[PDB]
């Protein structure tokens, strides 16, 4: 039950998994680097 | 795509007066009548940066619209025309002044006549 | 024409998420844009943008007409968003008689006058020149909204000049009594420039605009702003996507270029000239997404 | 398909000092304006009568009109809302571009602004945001011009209290504020002055405050809500019945904490207005202290206003069907008293409500007959007190049963999380036609048998039913446990032509439930078995061979013809098969 409560109400994205946090912090940086056009923001989102 | 990626043009007062004269002439052609100050400010801008190329038309449009400026300002323009050595523009200015009928002060009148005779 | 955009958005939702025979068309989008534009309740500026995003349906024959461009220009001008107002006004100009449709008989705030005044205030006069010369081609007179400031020199030919809020020297002294008699006084009522407590637009030029008139800037300020923004986007492009260039003197070229560009925003000139910025070209981004670029 | 297009818009907003009068001010015969509370005591001692101009008084508060009528109290000094200032989101501080410290001071302590209201030409150059003490010549300046000549202009520069905040919020140009805020946002963040975390954190906090200020200011331009309404120039009064008031008997007062808070604030307000009316040359210290006292009192009052079927055991009834439920007699009559009284007054044997009630209390057979006739086809709803599952509320048809416990079906009881302890059951009876149709067509048990989680049957046989089915379909021993010696050295029950004969022989106690037998199968060809070849095939010379399997026997002639089929099973399997088949057939026949 605590696992469900903490994965539903996410305190922080790295709490459920550090892999997801690393992937998101890579995605945002690499999608600000290349594809600066709004299409880049769209595909990153 | 043709206009969005082209670099802009830098600022200059000559460009300002060149666009202002065409804006005022097209707004007069369209049916609008600017006030006396609207042309007084563009005359001030035209006399700030030396450019006697449009000094004739900027006042011909005003005196054709039906408005006349003050006397103590028609002399500074005619003496700045001689300050930079543009005597033909001064001749054109006094010609259109005589054509319009505005009374130029006699002091600056004999001054510009002496300048003309020095150029003649 | 009711004044509540929700009763029209409900019908639009019923049409859009329904069967094929009841799918909306250009007229439906125009009516919903009109309902969300001429409201008198709240902001309603994000709803128009969301609806225009929904209107991007090329394969459903959902193409804009003159009224669509007119309504978009009106909505984006009434909310102080001019960089899209000019974009849509160009398309409105491509059609014949668009300026007559934009000036809807002067019934609702005179959108053409508001657009001209918005171009005049922000000092984007190159756009104004196009907007002016597009009028006499369609035989459209200037609307009576040639508002003059308390200083009787404000027109479409005065704001872009360098001196702002300053009377121009006209020789003889200003006839204040003559101006007072001509503008009003001695009969009827005169526009008294007196502050009040009610939330009423004080300046007569902010009558049609929703919040207030745009910030007053001359042409020199706007030109230097666009120049510094151009150089800023150039340096932003060269920072991330511009590490390598055709010149192989980078050790001495980049150090000079970064400091020059950072001092400009706040003969080695050609090195920045051949820098090509890829913006607004969808093919370049598609190639980069496919993996080629 | 055009929708019905129903449109309902519930709007919320802050009231205006003018609209507050539209609630309590009422007309009178003489024409005197009424609606104000001017007396602290609401009731008379030892009289149990509402005192005039009190809290529970009459003609301004008073029987549903008394519960809906409200009052209003005029305040001599303005006060400020509780959650508009003290809370962490300080909208007034965001609208006035000043930190919370000074404003808190103006409201609570004594501090002074240079010129709160800027609408008239001022000549007192102070340039002071907040003055901790007064060092000016207040006696020389006021006595210089004229008496009463200082009062007419002092409010423009020297303003202290919540009135200063009100006047500051009143004449706020909401169109230049956004311009200055946007130009400050554009100027800030562009210089590029780096440093420690305390630098950029403070810069981010400042720009966030600026953006919040812009967002707050853009709303007031197009929302018809004026910003000077955040202070309470007039306080509403809660209606009497909403407040806890049962009755007044012998001077008894049921006043609650909010009532005593209202009494305190009205006492302090009338004392303040009396002090103001008595003498204007009194010391400023005492009057400012009293004004603070009323303000803190009204703030505490607003904060306090902000912060402030017969259950019977269930038994298992095996004789009941899936839709019927056993309803006790007393619960049934208590539920259908209205219907049985209507039935008595309708046809005959009743002339008034009292005679009908006396007949119902007399426990006559006629009232029970009418109760049964009423509850014959009227659906009833049963709901457990803990509604954990989604199927906790079901509908049943009540059956008149004797006892003090509700009888329910075992399957529904197992599906409703039955407990060993007495589980209380609430009984509700629908009234309208729509409720009855919904309960009869949607909420019945035969329409909800699959759980919404994944689709598994929620109504499954319970423990005893599973045990019975397992004993039926278990069989008996087959090998060393049924025979002692090897059968290789040396008959079963006779070949029963029909399962009816087998069940009849079992009821006659001639064969045991576990005794194997041979049942002639009518070549249905649905031979249920496993992928196992026969143990022996006796292929005779004439051409008819017997295929002996582990559970059945197939007698096949020469030209590929299934002559006979015999099944070796017990009475339990055939009993279950027969009962299921006969249930299906009886359902299909009763459908027609
Ligand atoms: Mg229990």
């Amino acid at each position: 039950l605590p696992k469900v409560e903490q994965v539903l109400e996410v305190r922080s994205v790295d709490s459920i998994s550090m892999n997801l946090e690393k992937r998101i912090e890579g995605w945002n940086k690499c999608i600000t680097r290349i594809l600066g056009i709004p299409w880049g923001f769209l595909i990153g989102a | 795509k043709e206009i969005k990626n082209k670099a802009p043009q830098r600022w200059s007062q000559e460009w300002e007066v060149e666009l202002g004269i065409k804006v005022m002439t097209k707004v007069i052609e369209l049916g609008g009548t600017p006030t006396i100050g609207d042309c007084a400010v563009i005359l001030r801008a035209a006399v700030r940066a030396p450019m006697p190329s449009a000094f004739l038309n900027i006042l011909q449009t005003t005196h054709s619209l039906g408005y006349v400026f003050g006397s103590p300002l028609y002399d500074e323009i005619i003496t700045l025309c001689l300050d930079l050595g543009e005597l033909d523009a001064a001749i054109a200015i006094v010609a259109d002044l005589e054509t319009s009928g505005i009374k130029v002060p006699d002091e600056t009148l004999d001054r510009v006549i002496s300048a003309r005779q020095s150029s003649d | 024409t009711c004044g509540i955009p929700e009763i029209a958005f409900a019908t639009f939702e019923n049409m859009e998420y329904g069967e094929d025979h009841m799918k909306p068309d250009t007229e439906t989008y125009n009516w919903v844009i009109q309902a969300y534009t001429r409201a008198e309740s709240y902001d309603r500026v994000q709803d128009v943008a969301e609806l225009l995003g929904m209107m991007v349906e090329d394969h459903k024959r959902v193409q804009p007409n003159v009224r669509t461009y007119a309504l978009l220009v009106e909505c984006f001008t009434k909310y102080c968003v001019v960089r899209e107002a000019i974009r849509h006004f160009r398309g409105l100009k491509n059609f014949e008689g668009g300026t007559q449709v934009l000036y809807n008989d002067g019934k609702y705030g005179d959108p053409l006058s508001l657009y001209l005044r918005a171009l005049c205030r922000e000092g984007r006069i190159v756009e104004l020149l196009e907007a002016l010369e597009a009028m006499a081609k369609d035989n459209q007179p200037i609307p009576p909204r040639a508002m003059i400031l308390s200083r009787k020199y404000r027109t479409l030919v005065s704001s872009w000049i360098e001196p702002l809020q300053e009377e121009a020297e006209l020789g003889y002294e200003i006839d204040y009594i003559a101006r007072y008699v001509a503008e009003g006084g001695l009969t009827g009522d005169r526009k008294r420039w007196v502050p009040r407590r009610g939330k009423t637009p004080l300046d007569p030029d902010a009558e049609g605009f929703i919040y207030s008139n745009p910030r007053e800037t001359s042409f020199k300020q706007r030109c230097l702003e666009e120049w510094r923004l151009h150089h800023r986007k150039l340096l932003k492009t060269l920072h991330n996507e511009g590490p390598s260039i055709l010149g192989k003197i980078s050790e001495s070229d980049y150090i000079r270029l970064v400091e020059r560009l950072r001092k400009i925003i706040k003969e080695l000139d050609e090195l920045i000239s051949r820098i090509k910025l890829h913006e607004g070209n969808t093919e370049f981004w598609k190639r980069r997404f496919l993996g080629e670029g | 398909m055009i929708d019905r297009y129903k449109h309902q818009q519930l709007r919320i907003g802050s009231v205006s000092p003018q609209q507050i009068s539209a609630w309590a001010t009422k007309i009178l015969p003489n024409g005197e304006i009424v609606g104000e509370v001017t007396k602290p005591y609401t009731f008379h001692y030892k009289t149990n009568k509402p005192e005039k101009d009190g809290l529970f008084c009459e003609r301004i508060f008073g029987s549903r009109i008394r519960r809906y009528q409200m009052g209003y109290i005029k305040l001599a000094c303005p006060v400020t809302h509780v959650w508009y200032l003290k809370r962490l989101p300080s909208y007034i501080a965001n609208l006035l571009d000043k930190p919370l410290k000074e404003l808190e001071g103006l409201v609570y302590c004594d501090f002074s602004f240079a010129r709160p209201i800027t609408k008239k030409p001022t000549f007192l150059r102070l340039r002071g945001l907040f003055e901790y003490e007064i060092q000016s010549w207040k006696y020389s300046i006021p006595l210089f011009f004229t008496t009463q000549g200082f009062d007419t202009f002092r409010n423009r520069e020297i303003s202290t209290g919540a009135g200063a905040i009100r006047e500051q919020l009143a004449d706020l140009d909401l169109r230049i504020i956004i311009e200055n805020s946007l130009v400050e946002w554009e100027e800030l963040g562009e210089e590029g002055h780096t440093g420690n975390e305390w630098e950029d954190r403070k810069v981010g906090r400042r720009k966030d405050f600026l953006v919040r200020r812009v967002e707050l200011a853009k709303h007031f331009i197009r929302t018809n809500i004026e910003p000077e309404w955040m202070v309470l120039c007039l306080l509403p009064v809660l209606p009497p019945e909403l407040r806890p008031i049962i009755q007044i008997d012998g001077g008894k007062l049921m006043s609650s904490d909010i009532n005593e808070l209202y009494r305190r604030v009205i006492y302090r307000n009338n004392t303040l207005t009396d002090l103001l009316t008595t003498s204007r040359s009194t010391p400023g210290e005492l009057v400012m202290c009293q004004e603070k006292l009323v303000q803190e009192a009204v703030d505490t009052l607003l904060d306090n206003g902000i912060r402030g079927s017969g259950r019977s055991v269930i038994v298992v009834g095996p004789s009941l069907s899936l839709h019927r439920c056993g309803l006790p007699r007393e619960i049934a009559i208590e539920l259908f008293q209205t219907f049985v009284i209507r039935g008595l007054i309708r046809q005959h044997l009743a002339s008034n409500i009292g005679v009908a009630k006396s007949k119902i209390r007399e426990k006559e057979p006629i009232v029970w007959e009418i109760l049964q006739e009423v509850m014959q086809g009227h659906p009833v709803l049963l709901n457990r007190a803990p509604t954990l599952h989604r199927l906790g509320i079901q509908a049943f048809q009540p059956v008149l049963v004797e006892g003090r416990a509700i009888c329910l079906h075992p399957l529904v009881c197992k599906g409703f999380n039955a407990d060993f302890d007495g589980d209380q059951m609430a009984v509700h009876v629908p009234l309208s036609l729509e409720a009855q149709v919904e309960a009869r067509l949607l909420m019945f048990s035969h329409m909800n048998l699959l759980s919404p989680a994944i689709g598994d049957p929620i109504s499954v046989p319970t423990q005893d039913m599973l045990i019975g089915l397992y004993v039926l379909t278990s069989g008996n021993h087959r090998g060393i446990c049924v025979n002692r010696y090897n059968p290789c050295n040396r008959t079963k029950e006779p070949f029963f032509s029909n399962s009816y004969d087998a069940i009849g022989a079992y009821r006659q106690k001639r064969i045991n439930l576990d005794s194997p037998l041979w049942l002639r199968w009518r070549l249905d060809q649905r031979v249920i078995a496993s992928r196992e070849t026969p143990i022996e095939v006796h292929y005779e010379s004439l051409g008819t061979f017997y295929e002996i399997y582990g559970h059945y026997l197939i007698v096949r002639s020469l030209k590929k013809q299934i002559l006979f089929i015999y099944i070796r099973t017990t009475v339990g399997h055939i009993a279950l098969y027969r009962e299921i088949e006969e249930a299906i057939q009886g359902f299909s026949r009763a459908y027609s």
